[PDB]
């Protein structure tokens, strides 16, 4: 009836409890305007990119390839001091991977569990209930990494250092 | 290999169509390109400088026609409107090349959107900032000559701009990127 | 003019071949039973 | 030709009586004719006073006198609402 | 047999009439076979996206061709001496003298000089180089595609809106007032403050530096303090050289009034404050109607409640809400009447209050722009009345409109039509009568017996705005008046400078010649209204055809019985008012142009004395100014006015060819065509070739349309050739 | 000045508009 | 209409394949031809006095077409007149550009036709796809590198031609 996370709000109709990650948190009624299968696919894809991106931010600041144009450890500034032919090559490759994984489908066409793209080559999901636990893990770490990557990139715009560098030396004695 | 005088676009092909795997060879073809986004911004800035500098004799040739006339007036409006448009565009582009040449990748948008609080090194600490100073003084000379009525003053000052901008390009040797 | 060759290419095509082709194909469309 | 939609809360406002039904007043349907009439004079006096105080308009006008000057046309709608309510027995 | 796929009645016609009629009926989707109301609104929705893209493609092409082939950068340096270039010429029919004659503009190739004013508009709003002209062209190419895709997308089965969406009057009005009108007026205020005004002051502001360049030195701090007047401080000096830093101020929001002294155009800070203020007002307006949150008005409730209790309007506006919502022709007529008035305001306020720098020294551009928009205005005004006639025939239901304002209009239509008939005749008898009196009296050597009425009412209105030319000393012209004292701290000083200099077109001096032409223009407005109102009000029925509504909007006649019924349809009154619309815009644009070319020479007294009789208009305007135009080529050479000299003759040719369709009618032509059909079948080697469509004479209605188009096209091409070449040839 | 490559960019984008105009026109035609 | 072998059909695929193979030959041939200067008076600008206003170009210098460009165009005019005569009056055995209206379309090849090394239709279609791809490839390579198409072709072939 009421929303589990937002006690004064009613529970959105399109949630129903069954779908993984539900604490009744849909105040702005986005599920009434869009299909939730597409929304979850977007949320999973966003969180997966964000987990990769946050891991990229930390590891790039610690280590980089033994080449010039990779030395810079600030993620934002690293994007620019690097061959752009390589960057577009990644962009094209991402376009390929997106097509094959989604089996050449559009918004209606994509719907198959949402986000189950089949790219799990190793048999981690042995127990299906352990799979469900990993699904909750996947969305929670993905949601955390979306905010976490956003904080890292905006720290990098502010501090100009990168994630671990911005944390270790944060200027307590000024704004 | 150089920048078109009027368009300021990479003109020569550079004779580099190498597909070359392994070593990229800076293959001017996209996805074989070895140029950074910063290098491409630098070539755009250099192209702006070429357009401005090639336009400098247009003012010189126009001012010579003015002086030759039956009665000479030194159109202060033309001289100023050239300076407000073409000459200021030169200085700002020269400053931006210096900014990228000194701070590095941060000026390419690494630090984010242009802000009132730029968190990078300024256009100073550059070996080619001295050339920017020459153009800035020349702009002041161009305006001062126009207010005074000195035809020779405008012509010499524009020549000073032309030498300074050419000097800037030669020391910088801006990377010619066609992608 | 930059790319000065373009008017001498595009104006005969736009002015002669383009109407010559739309008149030819419109005539076929307006004079077909099915 | 197809049903023409209107916002929810649309009611019938056509009248052939002496005064329209109080429904034409919207949120002010329950305000008394005395309360509009006193608001009508108040808005007219304050609106005229605020208007009068800034007739030579400057580059620094008092923003309260500008905002208070909008009470003068607002008073016109107030006495019309006062006439409507008086003739509906409110 | 299948071209009019929307009309089985035309696709089974075996004549050449099928091709003509299928083309002329293509956009009348309401009449197409098997048209529902769902599909009618959905095709109109998509073809509105398609029209929008055509407007964006037209604009990108003007930007591209100037960036590519123009002299924008040279013009920007010296805008009063350089003549702007529209596009280059590649014509293989040219001789070598023609190629040389069109090689003006400071370039090495034949070019057409621009009369559109786009150079002055793009300069004023910020554009300085060819590279941002081209950047704008690229954006419009993108926008045209985005709106082409949106048109296709909203025709897709899931994205096709329902009729309930298309008839949400309150939500569309809320968004179009507060977003389409209001927010974009606010966004245009932002562009001027952030780009146009800084670049008018020498400082380049583009996407590269806009987020790090403050429009004001204080900078969005006075706004968040209520110290708004700190943004009017230090306006541009009267010594300011537009485009440069010399004489420049720091203000971004002023109400100075008058013109920038060097550009002779409105201040850019007045224009930015205009759009900020208009934008705020419109956003507030866009909160009037109730959509989803319980505040606002029902449009149906407002209309139902506005019946005056005295009963003079009957049931008032009860049932108008449904009548307007269900009739797209009623909506179109209101839109075209409203649009028609605005494009006339645009023509009037842009010549008297120009906003673009150094325009109004471009006498050709100033003349072409006025002529263009008054002609657009006259077409829009005819179309509104035509679609009001189409509404009554097709969409008006008398039983849902019992005793409305609409039904009561039709109840006294003879009172309306006869009083237009009287006022037209009243104006016509005496306006023509005074002019003929003046001509005869001037012809007999006695110009002092002319009837010269001083237009005191308009002169008093000029004086009320501060014009100190007629000694009226009223309101703003009066030094010690409540009106004059109220505006003294704001726009009065700048406006009085602008209106009391005889160096612009703000409230131009007027006399007896201006009095006479305004009453001629009044005659032509009431007579055009008469034909159109009579067409709208007699559309449903008359005494000749009481069942005229059963036949449609455009039908030829009801035959030769009952005395004869040629031109009896409501369409035929559109046809007849089109001649009167062309005549009126002629009288308006002839007046505007002669009054301006005489002033621009310094010889306003030539208009003052010669405009009071019709021979002055014939010899001192048409005959005198013809000579540079008709000498564009001659046996002694040609110059760049040769194209207008050819368009001039071309226009006389199209205009006269229209007379053939208007004077000679079908029966003569069908009988000739039968002799041509015979000859083809009987000619050897030629009867091997056969027509698929039997050749027939044009229809009765079609010939009226063909003659009207030829008449109208000839009218436009002739005047445009004259108004541009005579102004170009004179430069004054 | 405008480079020929810049003209070619415009011809690409106007070609994209020609393809979208055909598709919108075919949808309107049914 | 479109049932005569026009549009995205295998008939159009084959015909465009043949033209692109010829076009690759012609591009190589002109690269070699103007590399050695065997086009006579290649830079000489045609005079409007002889040829009329079709010769005008409006490039700032000369204001006329060059002789090389005119010669290449006249070569293309030779094969265009051949093209028209072959389209409207084809040979008895020749594959026709348009079709009977009730013809049976050749079966689409797919990803790659059977490798028949003869003077076969499989070899023709494979080589035609390859040549069309090569045309595009050469165009894009020349546009991005900034070089001329004639130079781009020479460099891809290892500067054999010149
Ligand atoms: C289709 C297969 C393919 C091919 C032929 C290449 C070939 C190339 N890549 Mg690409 N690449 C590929 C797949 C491929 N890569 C994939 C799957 C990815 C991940 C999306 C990338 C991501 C990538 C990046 C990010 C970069 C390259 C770069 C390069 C160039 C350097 C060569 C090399 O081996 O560097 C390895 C280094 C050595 C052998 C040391 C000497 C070369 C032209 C680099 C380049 O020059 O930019 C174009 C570059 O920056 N590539
Ligand atoms: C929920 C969305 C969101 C929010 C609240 C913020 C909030 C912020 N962003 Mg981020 N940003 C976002 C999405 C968001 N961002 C995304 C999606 C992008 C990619 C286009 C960026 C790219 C971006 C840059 C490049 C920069 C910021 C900056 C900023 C700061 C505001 C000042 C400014 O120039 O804003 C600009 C806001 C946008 C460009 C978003 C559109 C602030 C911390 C600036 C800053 O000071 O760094 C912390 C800065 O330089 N943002
Ligand atoms: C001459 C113009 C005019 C008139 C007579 C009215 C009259 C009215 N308006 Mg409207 N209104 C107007 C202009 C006008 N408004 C404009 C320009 C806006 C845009 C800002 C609004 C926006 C508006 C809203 C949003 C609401 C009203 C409401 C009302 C009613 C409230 C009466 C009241 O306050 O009682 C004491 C009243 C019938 C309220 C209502 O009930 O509407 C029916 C309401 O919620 N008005
Ligand atoms: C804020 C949201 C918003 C916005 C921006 C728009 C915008 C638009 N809608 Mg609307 N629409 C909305 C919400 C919105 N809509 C909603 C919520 C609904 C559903 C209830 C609709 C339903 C709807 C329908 C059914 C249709 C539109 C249409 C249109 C287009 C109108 C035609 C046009 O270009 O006029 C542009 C008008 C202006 C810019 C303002 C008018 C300017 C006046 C005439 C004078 C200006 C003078 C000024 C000096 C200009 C100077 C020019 C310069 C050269 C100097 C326009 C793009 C129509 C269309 O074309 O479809 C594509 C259409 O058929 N809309
Ligand atoms: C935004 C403006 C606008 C719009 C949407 C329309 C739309 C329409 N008009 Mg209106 N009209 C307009 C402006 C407009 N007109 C103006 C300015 C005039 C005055 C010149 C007219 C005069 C007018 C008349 C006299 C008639 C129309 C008719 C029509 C309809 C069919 C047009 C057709 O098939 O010709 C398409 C033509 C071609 C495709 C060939 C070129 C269509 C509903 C006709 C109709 O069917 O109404 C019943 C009709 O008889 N209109
Ligand atoms: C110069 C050309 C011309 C003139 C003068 C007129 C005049 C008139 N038209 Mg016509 N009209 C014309 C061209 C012209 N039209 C054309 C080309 C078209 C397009 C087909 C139309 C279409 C048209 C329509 C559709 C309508 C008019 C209407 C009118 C009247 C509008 C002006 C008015 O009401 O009072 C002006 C009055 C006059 C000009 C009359 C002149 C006074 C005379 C000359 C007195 C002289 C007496 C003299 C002694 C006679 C000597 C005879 C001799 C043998 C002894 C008026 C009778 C409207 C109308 O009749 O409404 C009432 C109307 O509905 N006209
Ligand atoms: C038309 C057929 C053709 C022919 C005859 C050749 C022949 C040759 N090419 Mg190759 N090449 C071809 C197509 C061809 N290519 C294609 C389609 C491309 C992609 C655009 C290239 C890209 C290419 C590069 C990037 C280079 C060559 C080079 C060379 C020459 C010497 C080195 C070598 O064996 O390269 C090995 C052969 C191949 C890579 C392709 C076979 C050699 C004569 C080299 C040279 O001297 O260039 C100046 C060199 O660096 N080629
Ligand atoms: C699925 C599965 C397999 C797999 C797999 C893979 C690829 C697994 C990889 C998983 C990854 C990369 C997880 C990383 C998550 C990052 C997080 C949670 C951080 C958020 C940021 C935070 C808290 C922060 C912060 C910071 C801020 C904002 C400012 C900073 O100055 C400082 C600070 C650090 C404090 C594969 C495909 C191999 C096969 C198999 O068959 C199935
Ligand atoms: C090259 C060239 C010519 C030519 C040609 C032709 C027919 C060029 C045709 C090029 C075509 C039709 C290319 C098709 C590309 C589609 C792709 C790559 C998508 C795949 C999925 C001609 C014959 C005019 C001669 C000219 O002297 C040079
Ligand atoms: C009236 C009308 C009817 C029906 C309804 C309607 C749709 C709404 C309406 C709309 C009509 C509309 C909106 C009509 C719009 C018509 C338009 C926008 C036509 C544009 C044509 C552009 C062309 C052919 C350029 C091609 C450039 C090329 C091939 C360059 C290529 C290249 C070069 C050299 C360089 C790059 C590489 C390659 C690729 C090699
Ligand atoms: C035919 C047809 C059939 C039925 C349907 C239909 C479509 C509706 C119809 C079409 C009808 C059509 C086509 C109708 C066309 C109608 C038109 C064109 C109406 C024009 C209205 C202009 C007005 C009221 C100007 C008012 C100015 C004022 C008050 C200025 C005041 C002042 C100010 C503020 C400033 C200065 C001082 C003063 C002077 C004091």
């Amino acid at each position: 009836d009421m929303s589990a996370s937002v006690p004064f709000l009613p529970r959105p109709a399109a949630l129903d409890g069954s779908m993984v990650g539900d604490v009744g948190f849909d105040p702005l009624g986005f599920t009434t305007k869009y299909d939730i299968k597409w929304l979850r696919e977007s949320e999973l894809k966003h969180g997966r990119v964000c987990m990769l991106a946050s891991l990229g931010c930390i590891v790039q600041e610690i280590v980089h390839l033994p080449f010039e144009a990779t030395s810079n450890p600030v993620a934002s500034e690293a994007f620019f001091q690097v061959p752009a032919g390589g960057l577009w090559q990644i962009f094209a490759g991402i376009g390929i991977v997106e097509h094959f994984s989604n089996n050449f489908k559009m918004s209606g066409s994509t719907m198959r569990a949402p986000g189950n793209l089949g790219f799990d080559p190793l048999n981690f999901g042995k127990n299906p209930s352990a799979r469900a636990r990993y699904e909750l893990a996947e969305i929670k770490n993905g949601r955390l990494a979306m905010l976490g990557f956003g904080g890292m990139i905006h720290g990098c715009f502010i501090t100009g250092k990168g994630p671990i560098g911005a944390l270790t030396s944060m200027d307590w004695h000024q704004s | 290999a150089s920048l078109d005088p009027k368009t300021g676009f990479p003109i020569q092909g550079g004779s580099r169509e190498k597909l070359c795997g392994g070593s990229a060879s800076a293959g001017c073809q996209p996805m074989t390109q070895a140029a950074s986004i910063l290098d491409k911004q630098r070539t755009v800035l250099a192209g702006k400088i070429t357009v401005a500098a090639n336009k400098v004799p247009v003012l010189t040739a126009a001012v010579d026609k003015m002086k030759t006339a039956k009665k000479p007036k030194l159109d202060r409006d033309y001289v100023l409107r050239y300076s407000a448009l073409y000459l200021t565009t030169l200085v700002d582009a020269m400053e931006q090349y210096c900014l990228r040449d000194a701070n590095g990748a941060k000026a390419a948008g690494g630090a984010g959107l242009p802000k009132f609080k730029e968190t990078l090194k300024p256009a100073s600490s550059s070996s080619l900032y001295s050339y920017v100073d020459t153009v800035k003084s020349g702009i002041a000379a161009v305006s001062a000559a126009a207010k005074a009525g000195d035809f020779d003053g405008v012509n010499k000052a524009a020549g000073d701009i032309k030498t300074a901008a050419d000097s800037f390009l030669s020391t910088a040797n801006p990377p010619i990127i066609f992608n | 003019m930059t790319a000065a060759y373009l008017p001498s290419i595009l104006v005969p095509i736009i002015g002669l071949i383009f109407p010559g082709l739309v008149m030819a194909f419109a005539f076929i469309y307006i004079e077909q039973d099915e | 030709f197809s049903p023409v939609p209107s916002p929810e809360g649309t009611k019938e406002t056509y009248w052939e009586t002496k005064a329209p039904s109080s429904d034409v007043l919207g949120i002010g349907a329950g305000v008394s004719s005395g309360n509009f009439a006193a608001a009508s004079v108040f808005a007219a006096l304050v609106g005229g006073y605020c208007t009068g105080q800034v007739i030579p308009l400057t580059v620094e006008p008092n923003p309260l006198f500008l905002a208070g000057s909008f009470l003068l046309p607002y008073s016109w709608a107030l006495h019309v609402a006062a006439w409507i309510q008086k003739n509906n027995g409110k | 047999t299948k071209f009019p796929k929307f009309s089985q009645a035309l696709a089974q016609d075996p004549a050449t009439r099928r091709i003509w009629y299928g083309l002329a009926t293509a956009h009348d989707l309401e009449s197409h076979d098997g048209m529902t109301e769902e599909n009618l609104y959905q095709k109109i929705f998509a073809s509105h996206f398609g029209h929008l893209a055509v407007i964006f493609l037209w604009t990108s092409g003007n930007l591209f061709h100037v960036a590519w082939q123009g002299n924008f950068e040279q013009w920007v340096l010296n805008p009063l001496k350089v003549k702007p270039i529209a596009h280059a010429i590649w014509d293989p029919h040219f001789g070598q003298p023609a190629v040389k004659a069109f090689t003006k503009g400071g370039v090495s190739y034949p070019v057409n000089i621009a009369t559109s004013g786009v150079y002055h508009w793009w300069y004023t709003i910020g554009m300085r180089s060819n590279t941002d002209l081209y950047a704008g062209s690229l954006f419009l190419l993108f926008l045209a595609g985005v709106f082409l895709f949106a048109g296709w997308l909203h025709l897709q089965p899931k994205f096709r809106p329902g009729l309930s969406w298309f008839k949400n009057n309150e939500s569309r009005l809320n968004h179009h007032l507060s977003g389409l009108f209001g927010f974009s007026s606010l966004a245009w205020s932002a562009h001027l403050i952030h780009v146009a005004i800084p670049e008018a002051r020498g400082q380049h502001v583009c996407w590269d530096n806009f987020t790090k360049v403050a429009p004001h030195p204080a900078g969005l701090q006075p706004f968040f303090t209520g110290n708004w007047g700190a943004y009017a401080a230090s306006p541009d000096t009267t010594n300011h050289i537009f485009g440069t830093s010399e004489g420049a101020g720091t203000a971004i929001l002023t109400f100075l009034g008058g013109f920038h002294p060097q550009t002779q155009a409105l201040w850019l800070t007045d224009i930015a404050h205009h759009h900020l203020a208009i934008g705020v007002v419109f956003i507030f307006a866009g909160h009037m109607y109730r959509t989803n949150w319980g505040i606002g008005h029902s449009l149906k409730e407002i209309l139902d409640a506005h019946r005056p209790p005295g009963g003079r309007l009957g049931a008032g506006h009860k049932g108008i809400f449904e009548t307007l919502t269900n009739s797209l022709h009623f909506q179109l007529g209101l839109a075209l009447a409203s649009l028609g008035v605005i494009t006339s305001l645009v023509a009037q306020h842009m010549y008297a209050l120009p906003s673009y720098a150094f325009i109004a020294k471009d006498y050709v551009t100033q003349s072409a722009l006025y002529t263009h928009h008054q002609y657009i205005a006259g077409f829009l005004m005819v179309g509104a009345f035509a679609h009001g006639a189409i509404f009554f025939v097709r969409d008006y239901d008398p039983e849902q409109n019992k005793n409305n304002v609409l039904a009561r209009i039709l109840d006294h239509k003879e009172a309306i039509i006869s009083h237009l008939s009287w006022v037209s005749l009243f104006l016509g008898f005496h306006t023509l009568g005074i002019y003929v009196h003046n001509d005869v009296v001037v012809a007999f050597g006695t110009p002092e017996k002319q009837i010269l009425v001083e237009p005191v009412f308009a002169q008093w209105i000029q004086a009320s705005s501060g014009k100190a030319l007629y000694g009226f000393d009223v309101l703003l012209s009066s030094t010690n008046s409540v009106a004059a004292n109220a505006s003294s701290n704001i726009w009065l000083p700048g406006w009085l400078e602008a209106i009391n200099s005889g160096k612009n077109s703000l409230f131009l001096p007027i006399g007896p010649g201006d009095f006479l032409i305004h009453h001629a223009i009044a005659l032509a407005l009431h007579t055009t209204t008469l034909i159109l109102v009579k067409g709208a009000l007699d559309a449903r029925g008359s005494k000749l055809m009481p069942d005229k509504k059963d036949f449609g909007y455009a039908f030829p006649c009801d035959g030769p019985g009952r005395g004869g019924t040629c031109d009896i349809s409501a369409w035929d009154a559109f046809y007849l008012s089109m001649f009167w619309m062309l005549n009126t815009i002629g009288w308006v644009t002839f007046y505007w142009h002669w009054k301006h070319i005489t002033i621009w020479q310094g010889n306003a007294g030539q208009f003052n004395e010669s405009s009071t009789y019709i021979m002055g208009w014939l010899r001192d305007y048409l005959w005198l100014n013809s000579s540079p135009l008709i000498n564009g080529y001659n046996p002694f050479g040609m110059n760049s006015l040769s194209v207008w000299s050819w368009m001039f003759l071309f226009g006389h040719l199209i205009w006269a060819t229209g007379f053939m369709f208007l004077i000679s009618w079908r029966g003569y032509w069908q009988e000739l065509i039968e002799t041509l059909v015979w000859a083809h079948e009987r000619t050897p080697l030629a009867n091997l070739v056969r027509w698929k469509d039997k050749p027939v004479a044009l229809s009765i209605v079609q010939a009226r349309l063909v003659g009207l188009i030829h008449f109208t096209a000839g009218y436009i091409f002739t005047y445009a050739a004259f108004v541009i070449a005579s102004t170009t040839g004179k430069f004054g | 000045m405008i480079s020929d490559t810049q003209i070619f960019i415009a011809l690409i984008l106007a070609l994209v508009s020609l393809v979208l105009a055909i598709r919108l026109g075919r949808a309107l035609y049914q | 209409f479109g049932g005569r072998g026009l549009g995205v059909t295998v008939n159009a695929e084959r015909w465009n394949g043949r033209h692109a193979m010829f076009g690759i030959f012609a591009m190589v041939m002109t690269s070699y031809m103007k590399g050695h200067g065997l086009i006579p008076d290649a830079d000489k600008v045609l005079d409007i006095a002889q040829w009329g206003p079709l010769a005008a170009v409006w490039d700032g210098a000369g204001n006329g077409i060059s002789n090389e460009r005119a010669i290449i165009l006249i070569a293309h005019v030779h094969v265009l007149v051949v093209s028209v005569i072959a389209a409207i009056a084809p040979f008895g055995f020749q594959d026709t550009l348009v079709k009977e209206k009730g013809y049976t379309p050749e079966s689409p090849a797919g990803l790659i036709p059977p490798f028949k090394t003869g003077l076969t239709a499989e070899a023709e279609l494979i080589n035609g796809r390859l040549a069309m791809l090569g045309v595009i490839s050469i165009v894009t390579a020349s546009l991005f590198t900034g070089t001329s198409v004639v130079d781009t072709i020479n460099l891809g072939m290892g500067k054999i031609l010149y």
